[PDB]
This record gives C-alpha cells, sequence and structure tokens, in this order.
RNA sequence: AUGGACCGCCAGUGAUAAGUGGAAUGCCAUGUGGGCUGUCGAGCCCCACGCACGUGGGG
C-alpha cells in the first residue's frame, strides 16, 4: 500500500468527496469476491474548511486542479504479534432488520459498538474501539450517481496487538465497517 | 423637426468670458449664483469653426453675416442658450506679478501687480436647430444636411478662445444628448434650479439628474421624439436619454439620419 | 499653459517657524522673531498645448520651430517654479508623461480629475491609472488618428491607452515631435 | 419671430527673498478565580449470502 496526506478545496458534499478522490487515478482496478470485501481507503481529518483527509492507496496520485501545490506521499509496506501499536478508524455499527412498509441502522450505546468492532478484528488485532453512538449526503444531480442518504460514523483508538498479522493487515488494506467510500474503513497504526 | 443638443461640459480654472471688469459672467438662479459663458460668445466660435470647416448656409443656419449688411434674413433659426453652470460657484480670484528683468539696486519691486478673477466648474450648454425653416430657406435638403451635422459637430469640439493662452480650458464634454423633436424644443435647465451641493463631484450627479428630468417630462408628455446620448461614462444607465451610442459623431450621425 | 492644481483635495498645513536670536539674552532667552508660513503638498496634474501652425507662423522656418517645440517640450518636464526652493527642495521629475500629436484640436485630461481622489494611499498610481481610462474612454468617444506617446517611472500598470512606450523622456520627445 | 432679430471684453504678466519651538519631569501604593464532574438501536438504493435471526460487497 502506499499512504499520503491530501487536501481537496473548492467539497460542499461526501459523493464529491468520493468522486475527488477517484478522478486523480486513471488507471483502476477491482479484485471482488461474491461475500468477502472489496479490494483506496481514507478518513477525514480536517472539515470546516476545505478538507485535510489521509489517504491510503494502491495507483499514484498526483496532484490536479486546485489541489496542494505539490505532488506528502510515502510508499510503505507493512508487524511483530504480541507488541502493541497505535490503531484509529472511523466506522458505522449497524444493525440489519426488517424495516415496515431490508434496512442498515446493549446491544446506540457503547458497549455493543465495543462488541460490533471486536467482531470486526475478530483473530487479526485484539484493540479498543473509541466508542461513539450518534452525516449527511445527497446526489450532485448527475445521472446514475448515488442519491440521498444520512449515516452515522464512530471513530475508535489505541494501541492494538495483533494475533495474526497477515490477515490484520488483510484488515488494514481490505477495510473494516461499510461505507468505505463514505469516510470510513481506514484503520490507521503506528510503534508504540 | 427641431433638433437640440444638451452638452454638460466641464472647465477646469479657466476665465472664458469676463465683465466689462475682470471677473466672469454669472448667472444668479435657483437662488445661487453661477458662473457662466454667455450665448453669443459661445456662438461666434461656433459659426466661425463651422465656416471654417465648411470652406448661404452661415446666413440661414446663424443668422447673419455681421459684417454684411441684411439681406432680408437676418434671423439665424438657431437658438443658443446660456451656458451655466451646474452648481453654484464663487469668484476664485488669481493674484499675480509681472517680473521686472532689469534689477536695480533693489530687489522685486515687481513690474506690475495684479489680481484677474477665474473659477471652474460644470456648464450645462444647450441649443436648438429649427430644421424645417432651415430647409425651406436654404432650399437643397442636402447642404441644410451637411450644415446641420457640422454644425452639432462643432457645437460639441470648440471651446471659446478667451484667456486660454493662460488657461488651457481645451475640454471635450461629459455628456451629449440630441433629441429630435416634433412638438418643441425645451431645454433641461430646470434639472439644475437647485444647484447640485458638492466635495464629491458634480460629472456623474448632473448626469443622473439630469436623467431624471428626461424621465419626468417624458412621462408627462409623451411624445414621438427621437432620441439618443453618448457618454464618457459607462458606469451609469440613463435609459430617459434613449439609446446610447458609442461616440459623439456616431451619435451625431444617427441623429442627421433621424431628421431625415 | 494650463494652471497645474492637484489631482487630490489639499488642505493648506501651516508649518510654525521660530527664527532663534544667537546672543544669548542675559535674563529672558526668547525667539528673536516668530510666524507660520504655509505649505502643502501633492500629485499636480499639468498640461500645455503648441499650435504648431502658429509657432511655424511666427519663426517663419519650420526648423527653428522644430527646435522651439523640442525645447519646450523638454523645458516643460525639467524646470520647477522655484518658490521657497532653498527651504523646501521641491525638485522633482513628472511621474508620468503622455505626448500627444492632434491635429483636431487640443484636449486636456482634467476632467478625468475632477472627481477628487479619497485618499489614504498613494495618489501616482491612481492617478496614472485614472489618466489613462480617460484618456482611453475619450479616444473611443472622440475618434482621431493623432500619434500618441508616454514614458512613465512606474512599471506597475502598461497603461495601454496612451500610445506607444517610450523608455525616456527625451525618446520621447524626440520621437512626438519628429512625428510633427 | 418679442425695444427685438445678427451679436466674443480681449490681447500680457514669478509673489518674491530670510528663519531651533526651546529648556524640566517615577502613575505610584494594595490583591485566590474560586469551589462541583465515568464519554460510555430508521438509514434511501443495487447486488451476493443466509439457519429470513440476520452477514457482507458496493454507491
Amino acid at each position: 500500500t502506499w499512504l499520503t496526506k491530501i487536501v481537496p478545496d473548492l467539497f460542499r458534499t461526501a459523493g464529491n468527496l468520493h468522486r475527488k478522490l477517484i478522478r486523480l487515478s486513471s488507471d483502476l482496478g477491482e479484485e471482488r469476491i461474491a461475500n468477502p470485501r472489496q479490494q483506496l481507503l481514507f478518513r477525514i481529518e480536517e472539515t470546516r474548511n476545505e478538507l485535510y483527509l489521509l489517504v491510503q492507496s494502491h495507483s499514484p496520485l498526483r496532484v490536479d486542479r486546485l489541489g496542494p501545490g505539490y505532488h506528502q506521499m510515502r510508499n510503505l509496506d507493512p508487524l511483530d504479534k504480541g507488541s502493541r501499536v497505535r490503531y484509529r478508524i472511523v466506522a458505522s455499527p449497524t444493525k440489519r432488520l426488517g424495516r415496515s412498509e431490508t434496512q442498515r441502522l446493549t446491544w446506540l450505546r457503547g458497549a455493543a459498538a465495543e462488541e460490533w468492532w471486536h467482531s470486526r478484528a475478530a483473530a487479526n488485532g485484539l484493540e479498543l474501539l473509541s466508542t461513539y453512538a450518534q452525516d449527511d449526503v445527497r446526489d450532485p444531480g448527475t445521472a446514475d450517481r448515488s442519491r440521498k442518504i444520512r449515516h452515522p460514523a464512530v471513530r475508535f483508538d489505541g494501541e492494538a496487538v495483533i494475533s495474526d498479522v497477515d490477515a490484520v493487515r488483510h484488515a488494514v488494506l481490505n477495510g473494516i465497517g461499510r461505507g468505505k467510500s463514505y469516510g470510513c474503513g481506514l484503520l490507521s497504526l503506528a510503534l508504540i | 423637426t427641431f433638433v437640440d443638443i444638451h452638452a454638460i461640459q466641464t472647465l477646469p480654472y479657466s476665465n472664458i468670458n469676463r465683465d466689462d471688469l475682470g471677473s466672469p459672467k454669472t448667472v444668479v438662479y435657483g437662488g445661487k449664483e453661477r458662473t457662466r459663458v454667455s450665448s453669443q460668445s459661445w456662438k461666434r466660435a461656433v459659426r466661425h469653426e463651422v465656416e471654417a470647416r465648411l470652406g448661404n448656409v452661415s446666413v440661414n443656419l446663424f443668422g447673419r453675416m455681421l459684417a454684411e449688411l441684411p439681406s432680408t434674413e437676418v434671423d439665424g433659426a438657431v437658438q443658443f442658450a446660456h451656458a451655466f453652470t451646474v452648481h453654484g460657484t464663487t469668484v476664485e480670484v488669481d493674484f499675480f506679478t509681472a517680473v521686472d528683468d532689469i534689477p536695480k539696486e533693489n530687489d522685486h519691486g515687481s513690474g506690475h501687480m495684479n489680481a484677474g478673477q477665474f473659477s471652474a466648474g460644470t456648464f450645462y450648454r444647450y441649443a436648438n436647430v429649427n430644421l424645417d425653416r432651415l430647409v425651406e430657406n436654404t432650399g437643397d435638403a442636402q447642404t441644410a444636411r451637411t450644415a446641420v451635422a457640422e454644425f452639432l459637430r462643432a457645437f460639441l469640439s470648440t471651446v471659446p478662445s478667451g484667456k486660454q493662452n493662460a488657461t488651457a480650458a481645451m475640454t471635450l464634454p461629459d455628456l451629449v444628448h440630441i433629441a429630435v423633436r416634433f412638438d418643441r424644443p425645451i431645454s433641461f435647465a430646470p434639472a439644475f434650479e437647485t444647484a447640485l451641493y458638492g466635495s464629491d463631484g458634480y460629472t456623474l450627479r448632473a448626469c443622473q439628474e439630469l436623467n431624471n428630468y428626461a424621465e419626468r417630462l417624458r412621462e408627462v408628455w409623451p411624445d414621438d421624439a427621437i432620441r439618443g446620448y453618448a457618454t464618457v461614462e459607462n458606469k451609469t444607465d440613463l435609459a430617459a436619454l434613449g439609446e446610447r451610442y458609442d461616440s459623439y459623431p456616431a451619435l451625431i450621425d444617427a441623429m442627421v439620419a433621424a431628421a431625415f
């Protein structure tokens, strides 16, 4: 993978955030499996002005119109088990259930979000997830370009001893939780 | 058919006309005294300029030759209003002394002390042309046509020659508005019956005030008058004065075209 | 020769000076004389015409008229009236010069500065730019084949309407006099 | 076409020379910003799976 610090300017909506992330990468690929996760990822870091954002990626980004005045960028290749390292992350805990008139949506509170998350990591890296328990988007009018929704993210943080390296790294590259294209998924680690 | 033309031409520090004394001529109008450039002085310069560029249409457009004996047409049909300032103007004294070149065992016993008056302001000029009688008297509509066009250009281009070497008052009007009227000629002089206040200039404000007076008079008496105006300012629209034109000679051309 | 006035409004600045007595007084030391002289500063607009037909008519020959015109224009740029210059040292070169060679009639740009400039900032750039806009608007309103040309100290603006730019005042004077 | 019609007040000009506003000067003496406090289930669509409880993919 490879990491960059980038910052869009004029961002009014989340979908245009997605599009500004894909229009700077020409050769794009998508390798999918029926039920498993798709194989960029990204995290919103400062949103009231322009919008600074950390991107994880496979294909190299170069500045575009109204981009940075420079191409930071580093290419990284990943992490010994038993050792603790800093984590991080935004995701959307949900419960899907039959809806009157299907619906994404202990169990809310800060304890089934912790249950949900450590479910997400599973045998990979053991961690503690900052529990949130509370973003809107609409289509920019372009045909076949989504529509309008709501949503709710949660950020999580600390050091996460990993129990399987290739598989937590697998999780780092695949992403944790739905809506990866709308801010979620990216797990960030650092040595303790 | 009456072609009349209004100009808002400003003049820097100058003394174009003066009294039997040195001070310039003034109307007391709207309660506020205001310097003026008398009609005959201005007319003389325009007539001299027309006759110079044109190489008896001068006895027709202008009533008669001053140095020729009357040829039964003393009336000139053309009417020249006396130019007067948009605002009230106080007479500005300029004290001056001519220097004696030969020096005595004395310094500065200057050759001649005196003081002459000058003034500056934005004069609101205006004129009229009785087109029909000009055609009936001149005969050919074409000579009349060339003469009318050249008379308007002379009205615009010229400035009187008076104390001009001491004050280069040569200037072009900021606004001209030629209105081919069939009912009767009308001067927008009452637009300035209330002299404008100062410190921000007067060209722009006098331009829209004259625009307000043209809207109101056009409102009370809607007419078939063909109108148009050219300005040195593109910042403000004056829809009541008619269609705007890119320049003065283009304007004069369109209104000479409109009379016939 | 027009009266050079300021582009901007100027209040008369008063300076209070006291000529000092030199021998010390035994008891009361005071000024020998004390008064207040008025001074002022600003960016003047200057204008002048030369009627070539009359100057050629006066000198008779066109060659002495040519030297007289070039010499006049150079004097117009170089000279300063010298009024209390020993106490103020007001010697200065004009910030901008614009020679036009017109055939129909001379036109002063004094109406361009009838609306006084507000202030707080340097009037030179705004005065040059305003004279530029008025020269542009007059060339559009009153079309003419007059040979124009200018020379300026500031390089912050191109001033397109003032004609062909020349690097120096003598080059400009020589070009426009040679053009007439 | 009006005691009117036609009709320039106008040619020229340095306001000049000379000039310290100068000497002296603490805004000083006094002061808590204090008490209170774990950050721990609707969400619009497409598709794949499902033990139709629910999982996951993408927008």
